[PDB]
């Protein structure tokens, strides 16, 4: 009975908020490896070695 | 039978022009009364610091006697037929108009032409209109709403002609001579800057021949006829605080810079202000009302009233809100109001926009009810757009507004912008300008 | 904001009290107390006790089947 | 809604009323409800004589539990005398909450 | 009234403050490995022929 | 002009302990919250002594503890005050949680959620104190945590190596276990002031489950003298276990020193971890077993969401009282199974009792409250 997500007006709930998050599910693959001392994305580019 | 069919059967406006450039417009509506008047491009934004009380001084002497009808003889003629005379003055317009019977139209046009062309500015009516104006200024100081909107113009347009008041300072009122008033009429009461409008039981052919009989001796082009220079005015983010703890309630006005008259952004910005709304403590709606700021202020008893405004000039304007509350409630009212502006820049829903479009359609047709507001809409639309925009054209602009358009225009005008603030009364809890400026952007979006 | 004068609304209720120095600190102790703690035991015995009986039967079956799976071999111990 | 178990399922209802023991403290069924936001709005809407009856019945039951005692058996609340005084006021408060929720999504 | 080059990417990335919440993570590069130009090339220049990895070819593969 | 109502420091104490409104029918089950505050203070003024005379290394840990019982003056009394004082903390914690589960006190949402954080922090602290004496139970009990901690599929192999001091069993293992044990009891003391500040917004619940704003009494002198009497009865039980049988709660095999010398005859922790060791041991997968260990304590956070009764407490719910005591008898079974060897009858029993612990909380309790709702004609 959490049907507050199920509504015909608040379907645009998720359409004004996900254009923020176009990278925000992968910022751990951009930002945490700045301090992990791993090579997660350090093979992707010839930017860094 | 349909609202769409009823907008087609509205009678149209007919416009003509004389040889001197005077425009003549009418709308015939088959009723025994009429309203006729003269609308002029004159106001306090055309005055400098030496004659800032000049146009408001001239409006006082307009019904005190002309060359043909001296003294009270003008007043006896209007009253003996059962007619009314009125006038006003804003920062950009000036109007004089008559409400009379529709068979008294030739006498009404003749009196209006004698008022604007041959008014006597006699030196004994001056020096006794000074004391009437000086006492009216002291009465204006007791109206807190009029003081706080004069403060908002003086800080948003600081070093421009648009920051002056209509009435002018008290030292100018004490020193305006007879020579300064005759220069004001010769420079500003000119025929391509005037509109003769009429609404009611009028034929357009009859008004045109009355305009040729009484107005044709107006000077068309002028001595040396230089183009009236238009200096624009810039907006400045700033604030002014007047602290007076002895007043019982506090008045606060805040605005950002808005669009001009002919900007097409004006229509979706009025759909947006209709979603915020207005409130007053004598309302019966209260806690059930659709506006979020109105429903919160009624539940918690936060304010006495609020309103949103859309003030337009030729190139700029003011877009904001005004509210009245007690000394313990200023910080909460500013928090909830700024949170509703940011919730329209993002997040604006389609169901809010449908309600806000219905409010704007009802407010447009409710204004045009009677001969006097129809005649005023004719006279100031020809000075502003150069034409009268009919009701069918307003409806097709309103119908193309949706939720994504409102989000784009509100983000352009509100988001991350410097406001202008004015405050009067017990305002110790009015927040700091750095905390107000930080309220115009979010953490997330 | 939860202090004693601001809690709730109450009407038409009267209370009577005695000083502690005017009464005896031990009234009826075994005359009232022993019949009181016995019907309190009767009121809760059918709710609390039957779970702990089933723990006892599982514990006895679990320790006795542990031994005769291990080195207890009477008759299954041939060629 | 079975007509064959009309009396049998009322025997289990009368048994459960006595196994629960708020009637031994002199309480009615609506005295024992958990007070969330819809219940607290229904208490505010009660008439003044039903409010004062509820406040005294709760105070007398809290005083009995402090002493670990119950009432005499002739003063227990009977099963077919229990008045559901709060149930009409609570059904109206909930219907108003569900009306404001269909409006917020349509 | 042509402006200067301070409209950096303000209309492109910086308006909606999506950048500002995660500049510890996303906008974090160009200042460790691009600063090989920094201290280590300066510190070994003041101390040329004095560190161990300067006197190193003299003592291997002998 | 009353100084205890106007002084800035005295008025905080007056609102918290003296003039606080309290329900009049509060039972002895509400005594165990101040008993937990006595046990936490006592474990701080006794852990002072032990960390003073201490050295934590793989060569001297087992002898650094035997030095205190014989050579260090008043060291036998203070060591066994500390080992039995932690058993006293854990019995006062399980009574406390079972009270709030029975009477519906979890409806105070913010107070309940800080409590679940407090239950995790004392459980992890006491695990890192039993590894310090370095006996057989210290070694083989720590080396079954890291088998399920290296089972974390990405970061786990460098996680255990960062907390083992650097390689394996070595000198510096007991410099990170000892660091994670000196400082964790002080996060508990700050989390307890926040825990009471949220309770002060509503006051206390009572055994009837009905609000008691018409029947409040002051906290002094009624519950100040009742909390002092209950604390005196706790010191009697604790000093009896210290001065008459100081090794009753313990294992003799942790007096045999630590070495990878030989496999022990058994592996078992202290009594207050035996319910948790029995659950993970009945899962034949070192990732499924570490998930059901954390899911046996963090399942308490779902108790506000799973509530379907119209009443708050269990005083008037006879069908729900039967299920509450089936859950207590299920945790007694897991404490017994967790000290048994892994043989034939103790695997089918220890894994069916692991299932029934989750079936009661998630499925059987929400359905039974709905059945009782229908029987009372709501
Ligand atoms: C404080 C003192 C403890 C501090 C020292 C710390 C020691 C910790 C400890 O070891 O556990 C003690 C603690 C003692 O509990 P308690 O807080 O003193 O008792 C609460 C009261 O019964 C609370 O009163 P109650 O109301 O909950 O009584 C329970 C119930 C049950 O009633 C009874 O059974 C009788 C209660 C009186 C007992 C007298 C027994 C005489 C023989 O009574 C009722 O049925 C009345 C409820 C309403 C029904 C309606 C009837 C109207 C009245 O735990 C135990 O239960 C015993 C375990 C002891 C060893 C622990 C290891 C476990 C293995
Ligand atoms: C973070 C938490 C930190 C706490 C950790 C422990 C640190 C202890 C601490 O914070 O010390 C605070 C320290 C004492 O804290 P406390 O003793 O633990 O309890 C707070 C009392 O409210 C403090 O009592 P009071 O200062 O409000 O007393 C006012 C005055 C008024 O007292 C009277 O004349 C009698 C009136 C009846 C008092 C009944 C009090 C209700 C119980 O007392 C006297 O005239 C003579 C004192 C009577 C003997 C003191 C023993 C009684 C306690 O407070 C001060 O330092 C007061 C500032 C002194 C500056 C005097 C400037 C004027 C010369
Ligand atoms: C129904 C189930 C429970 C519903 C959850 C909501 C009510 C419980 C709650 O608020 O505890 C928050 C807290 C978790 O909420 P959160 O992630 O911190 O905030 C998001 C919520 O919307 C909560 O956000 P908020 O509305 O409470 O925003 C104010 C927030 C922010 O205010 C602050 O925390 C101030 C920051 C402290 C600064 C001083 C640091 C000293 C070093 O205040 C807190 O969260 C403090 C409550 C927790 C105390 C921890 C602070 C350490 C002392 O509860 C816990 O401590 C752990 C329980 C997590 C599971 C419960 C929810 C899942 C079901
Ligand atoms: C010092 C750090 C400076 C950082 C710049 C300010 C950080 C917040 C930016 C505000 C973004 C817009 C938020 C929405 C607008 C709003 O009104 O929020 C209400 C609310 C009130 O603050 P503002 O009104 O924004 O005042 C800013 C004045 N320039 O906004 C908030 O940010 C919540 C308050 C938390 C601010 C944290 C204070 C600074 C933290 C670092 C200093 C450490 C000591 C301060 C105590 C913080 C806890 C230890
Ligand atoms: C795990 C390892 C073991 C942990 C310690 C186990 C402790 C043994 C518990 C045995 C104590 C038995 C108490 C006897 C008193 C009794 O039951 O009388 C019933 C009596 C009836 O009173 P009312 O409900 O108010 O009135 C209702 C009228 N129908 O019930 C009560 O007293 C309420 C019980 C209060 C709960 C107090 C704690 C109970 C101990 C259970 C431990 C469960 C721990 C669960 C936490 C798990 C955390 C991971
Ligand atoms: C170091 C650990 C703890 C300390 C010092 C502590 C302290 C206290 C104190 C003093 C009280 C008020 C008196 C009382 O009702 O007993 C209390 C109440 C409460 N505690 Fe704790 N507690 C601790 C752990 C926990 C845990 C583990 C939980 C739950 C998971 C919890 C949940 C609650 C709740 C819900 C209440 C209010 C109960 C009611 O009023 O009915 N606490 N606590
Ligand atoms: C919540 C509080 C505490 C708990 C539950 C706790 C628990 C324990 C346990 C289970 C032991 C093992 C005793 C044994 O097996 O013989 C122990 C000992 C030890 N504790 Fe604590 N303790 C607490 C507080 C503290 C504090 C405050 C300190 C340090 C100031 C500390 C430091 C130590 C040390 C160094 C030992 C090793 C000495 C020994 O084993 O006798 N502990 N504690
Ligand atoms: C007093 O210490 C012992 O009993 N320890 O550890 C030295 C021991 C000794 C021998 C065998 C096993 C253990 C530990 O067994 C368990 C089982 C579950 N936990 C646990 C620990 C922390 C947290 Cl947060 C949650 C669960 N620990």
């Amino acid at each position: 009975m959490l049907s507050r997500f199920l509504g015909p007006r608040y379907r645009e709930l998720a359409r004004n908020w996900i254009p923020t998050a176009s990278m925000w599910g992968a910022v751990g693959a951009v930002g945490l490896v700045w301090a992990t001392d791993w090579r997660l994305i350090l093979d992707w580019v010839p930017y860094i070695n | 039978a349909t609202y769409a069919q009823a907008l087609q059967s509205v009678p149209e406006t007919q416009v003509s022009q004389l040889d001197n450039g005077l425009r003549v417009a009418s709308e015939q509506s088959s009723q025994p009364t009429c309203t006729v008047g003269v609308w002029i491009d004159a106001g306090s934004r055309y005055e400098n610091e030496k004659n800032n009380g000049a146009g408001y001084f001239v409006e006082h002497l307009a019904f005190k006697g002309t060359k043909n009808r001296p003294g009270s003889a003008l007043e006896k003629e209007v009253e003996s037929m059962g007619a009314h005379l009125n006038a006003y003055s804003t920062r950009e317009h000036t109007a004089y108009y008559i409400k009379a019977l529709s068979k008294d139209l030739p006498k009404a046009v003749e009196l209006l032409a004698d008022i604007v062309q041959n008014c006597s500015l006699e030196d004994s009516q001056i020096e006794k209109e000074r004391d009437v104006i000086l006492q009216e200024l002291q009465e204006n100081d007791s109206s807190m709403r009029d003081v706080v909107f004069d403060y908002l113009h003086a800080t948003a347009f600081q070093g421009t002609p648009l920051a002056q008041s209509v009435e002018g300072p008290s030292e100018n009122v004490r020193k305006l001579s007879r020579a300064d008033l005759t220069e004001y009429v010769s420079q500003h009461y000119k025929a391509p800057r005037m509109v003769l409008a009429a609404a009611g039981g009028v034929e357009h052919r009859q008004l045109l021949d009355l305009a040729q009989k009484h107005f044709s001796s107006l000077s068309g082009t002028y001595v040396e006829d230089a183009v009236p220079a238009f200096t624009p005015c810039r907006f400045t983010g700033s604030e002014i605080r007047h602290r007076d703890d002895a007043l019982p309630l506090a008045h606060v006005a805040i605005a950002v810079e808005g669009p001009g008259w002919a900007n097409p952004d004006n229509v979706p910005l009025q759909v947006a202000n209709a979603i915020i709304g207005h409130y007053d403590s004598t309302y019966g709606g209260g806690t059930h009302m659709s506006s979020t700021l109105a429903s919160v202020a009624a539940t918690r008893k936060l304010c006495q009233s609020f309103q949103t405004f859309n003030i337009c000039y030729a190139e700029t304007g003011l877009l904001g809100a005004h509210f009245v509350c007690d000394n313990m409630s200023i910080d909460d009212m500013m928090f909830f109001l700024q949170g509703q502006w940011m919730r329209l820049c993002t997040s604006a829903t389609e169901s809010e926009v449908v309600r806000g479009k219905n409010i704007l359609r009802n407010a447009l047709v409710s204004h045009l009810d009677g001969t006097t507001p129809v005649c005023e809409d004719i006279g100031r639309s020809l000075l502003t757009y150069g034409r009268r925009i009919p009701l069918a054209e307003w409806e097709s602009r309103i119908a193309e507004v949706d939720a994504s358009v409102v989000r784009e225009v509100c983000s352009k005008y509100f988001y991350d912008q410097c406001p202008a603030v004015a405050g009067l009364g017990p305002i110790e809890q009015l927040p700091d300008y750095n905390r107000i400026r930080s309220g115009m952007f979010w953490l997330r979006f | 904001g939860r202090e004693f004068g601001h809690l709730t609304r109450m009407r038409h209720v009267i209370t009577y009290s005695l000083s502690p120095f005017e009464q005896r600190a031990f009234p009826h102790y075994f005359t009232k107390g022993i019949p009181n703690v016995l019907r309190r035991t009767r009121a809760c015995i059918l709710r609390v006790a039957p779970p702990f009986v089933v723990f006892y039967l599982v514990y006895t079956w679990g320790t006795q089947e542990f031994e005769k799976s291990k080195r207890k071999n009477p008759a299954a111990y041939e060629n | 809604a079975v007509a064959a178990s009309s009396k049998w399922l009322e025997g289990i209802r009368k048994w459960y009323y006595n196994a629960a023991g708020f009637n031994k403290l002199g309480l009615m069924r609506d005295d024992t409800i958990y007070e969330d936001d819809d219940v607290k709005e229904a208490i505010r809407r009660l008439p003044e004589n039903l409010y004062n009856d509820r406040v005294f019945r709760i105070k007398r039951a809290l005083d009995l539990t402090m002493r670990q005692q119950i009432l005499p058996k002739e003063q227990w609340t009977k099963y077919e005398e229990d008045k559901f005084y709060l149930e009409p006021y609570l059904k109206e408060v909930i219907r108003e909450r569900k009306e404001r929720e269909e409006w917020a999504k349509k | 009234a042509a402006p200067t080059l301070t409209a950096r990417l303000y209309s492109l990335l910086f308006r909606r403050t999506s950048t500002f919440a995660l500049t510890i993570a996303v906008g974090a590069l160009f200042f460790e490995r691009a600063f090989d130009q920094g201290a280590d090339a300066i510190y070994e220049h003041i101390n040329q022929g004095k560190l161990w990895k300067h006197i190193k070819h003299k003592y291997e593969n002998k | 002009t009353n100084i205890r109502k106007s002084h800035p420091l005295m008025k905080i104490i007056n609102n918290a302990f003296i003039d606080l409104p309290a329900p009049s029918n509060i039972s002895s089950w509400w005594n165990f919250g101040s008993l937990l505050g006595i046990c936490l203070i006592l474990q701080i003024l006794t852990g002072l002594f032990l960390a003073m005379h201490y050295t934590s290394d793989t060569t001297t840990a087992f002898s650094s503890v035997t030095h205190i019982c014989r050579d260090v003056n008043y060291g036998w009394v203070i060591r066994y005050l500390h080992a039995n004082g932690a058993s006293m903390f854990f019995i006062c914690l399980f009574i406390h949680v079972g009270r709030g589960l029975y009477y519906g006190s979890y409806m105070f949402l913010e107070t309940w959620n800080i409590g679940v954080v407090l239950l995790f922090t004392v459980m992890a602290t006491a695990f890192m104190g039993y590894v310090l004496p370095w006996g057989q139970m210290s070694f083989w009990g720590a080396t079954v945590i890291t088998n399920l901690l290296s089972a974390i599929p990405y970061i786990g192999t460098d996680l255990v190596e960062w907390i083992w001091g650097g390689f394996s069993v070595d000198k510096a293992t007991l410099t990170r276990f000892f660091a994670f044990h000196f400082i964790l009891p002080f996060i508990i003391t700050a989390l307890a002031a926040v825990h009471l500040l949220f309770l002060h917004e509503t006051g206390s619940n009572n055994p009837t489950g009905i609000s008691s704003d018409m029947d409040k009494i002051p906290f002094h002198p009624y519950y100040t003298i009742k909390d002092i009497l209950g604390a005196l009865f706790m010191m009697l039980i604790l000093l009896i276990l210290v001065l008459f049988s100081p090794d009753l709660l313990g294992d003799p095999d942790n007096y045999t020193p630590a070495n990878p010398l030989n496999t022990p005859p058994h592996i078992k922790p202290e009594w207050y971890f035996l319910f948790a060791y029995a659950i993970l041991r009945s899962i034949p997968n070192k990732l499924g077993g570490v998930l059901a260990l954390v899911a046996s304590i963090l399942i308490l956070i779902l108790m506000p969401m799973l509530h379907t009764s119209k009443q708050r407490s269990m005083m008037f719910r006879p069908l729900s009282q039967c299920l509450f005591w089936m859950l207590v008898a299920d945790l007694i079974t897991l404490t017994w199974i967790g000290g048994q060897p892994v043989e034939h009858p103790f695997i089918i029993i220890g894994q069916l009792a692991s299932i029934l612990y989750f079936l009661i909380i998630l499925v059987l309790m929400p359905i039974t409250s709905i059945i009782e709702n229908n029987l009372l004609k709501w």
